[PDB]
DNA sequence: AGCAGATATCACTCAGCACGA
DNA sequence: TCGTGCTGAGTGATATCTGCTTTGGGTGGGTGGGTGGGTTGAGGCAAT
C-alpha cells in the first residue's frame, strides 16, 4: 500500500530533465578525434549516467534506458514535447 | 542538525564542597565528607559524594565512543548516532530525506575517523583496614574515570 | 529486543483485441 | 503497420505478521560435550 516511484513524463519534462540536457549536454560531452572510440563512449555514457542519476537514483542506467523507452513509446505528453523540440529546431 | 556533545572540545567536573568554606558559611558538606564502601549505601545514589580508600586495581586505557558518524554510498549524507549505555545497536538502513523520498535503499556504514571518543579507565577502590569493623572482609567499589 | 520464516495483499509485464489510419 | 485504451490473469515482490531464544548458571539437563567457558578445595591414589 506504498507508492512506488516512477519516472513519469512529469519528471522527464521538469527542470531536472531533458531540459537540463538540453541547455548543458554539448558542453560535458566530446567526441574526439584524437581519442580512442572506447574513450568517446565512456565520456558520452558517463555525462548521460551522471544526468541519470541526479534524476532518478533508483534504477541502474541500462535499467534507465528500458525504462525511457517504454515511457517514451506510452506517454503522449512526452511525446508532444519532442514534436515541439523538432519542430523549433527545424524552424531554425 | 548535530548532537551537541559531538562538536565538544572540553570535559566538565565538579570539585567538591572544601570544609572550611562550608564551615565559614554554616553549612554542612556531605560532598567532601569521606566515607568507607560500606557507608556507601543505595540511597546514596544520584548524589556527589566522596570515597576513601587504596587502589588495587586499574586498566588499561582505552576509547569509550560516545558519538558514532555514518555514511550513505547512495545518498552522499552523513547521519548521527548517541550512545549513552553499554551497548547499542548499529544503524543499518538510511534516513535520510533524498533517501525517503526517491525510495532509494541505502546501507549505513560505520565511520571511524568522524566519530568522537573519549578515554575511558576502570578502577578498583578497596576499603583501609582501619575502616573495616571487627570480624568482616573488606569491600571494593567500582570506579570509572572519563576524559581528562 | 532482535532475528528468521511465512502469509497474503499489493502492483506490474506481456498479452491481444476494437477503431482509424 | 502506430496509438490508445480496455481486459486480464498471470507472475511476481515487497510491505507486512508469527514464534523462538538468548544471558550464562544449575530457578534447562548428564542419551548436547569436556578442546565453547566455569576452577579453587578436599579427597584418594600411585610412584617415590
Ligand atoms: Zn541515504
Amino acid at each position: 500500500r506504498r507508492p512506488q516511484v516512477k519516472l513519469t513524463a512529469e519528471k522527464l519534462l521538469s527542470d531536472k530533465g531533458l531540459p537540463y540536457v538540453l541547455k548543458n549536454a554539448h558542453k560535458r560531452i566530446r567526441i574526439s578525434s584524437k581519442k580512442n572510440s572506447y574513450d568517446n563512449l565512456s565520456n558520452i555514457i558517463q555525462f548521460y549516467q551522471l544526468w541519470a542519476h541526479e534524476l532518478f537514483p533508483k534504477a541502474k542506467f541500462k535499467d534507465f534506458m528500458k525504462i525511457c523507452q517504454t515511457v517514451g513509446k506510452t506517454d503522449p505528453v512526452l511525446r508532444e514535447y519532442r514534436v515541439s523540440l523538432f519542430r523549433d529546431e527545424m524552424g531554425m | 542538525l548535530f548532537p551537541p556533545n559531538l562538536t565538544r572540545r572540553y570535559f566538565l567536573y565538579f570539585k567538591p564542597l572544601s570544609q572550611n568554606c562550608a564551615r565559614r558559611y554554616r553549612k554542612k558538606a556531605i560532598s567532601s565528607k569521606p566515607l568507607s564502601v560500606r557507608q556507601i549505601k543505595g540511597d546514596f545514589l544520584g548524589q556527589l559524594i566522596t570515597v576513601r580508600g587504596i587502589i588495587t586495581r586499574v586498566s588499561d586505557v582505552k576509547p569509550a565512543v560516545e558519538v558514532i558518524a555514518y555514511t550513505c554510498d547512495q545518498c552522499g549524507y552523513e547521519v548521527f548516532q548517541e550512545v549513552n549505555s553499554r551497548t547499542f545497536t548499529p544503524l543499518s538502513e538510511c534516513t535520510s530525506e533524498e533517501c525517503s523520498q526517491n525510495q532509494t535503499k541505502g546501507q549505513l556504514f560505520m565511520s571511524t575517523r568522524a566519530s568522537k571518543f573519549s578515554a575511558f579507565q576502570e578502577c578498583k577502590i578497596q576499603e583501609l583496614s582501619q575502616q573495616v569493623p571487627v570480624g568482616h572482609i573488606p569491600r571494593s567499589l567500582n570506579i570509572h574515570v572519563n576524559g581528562t
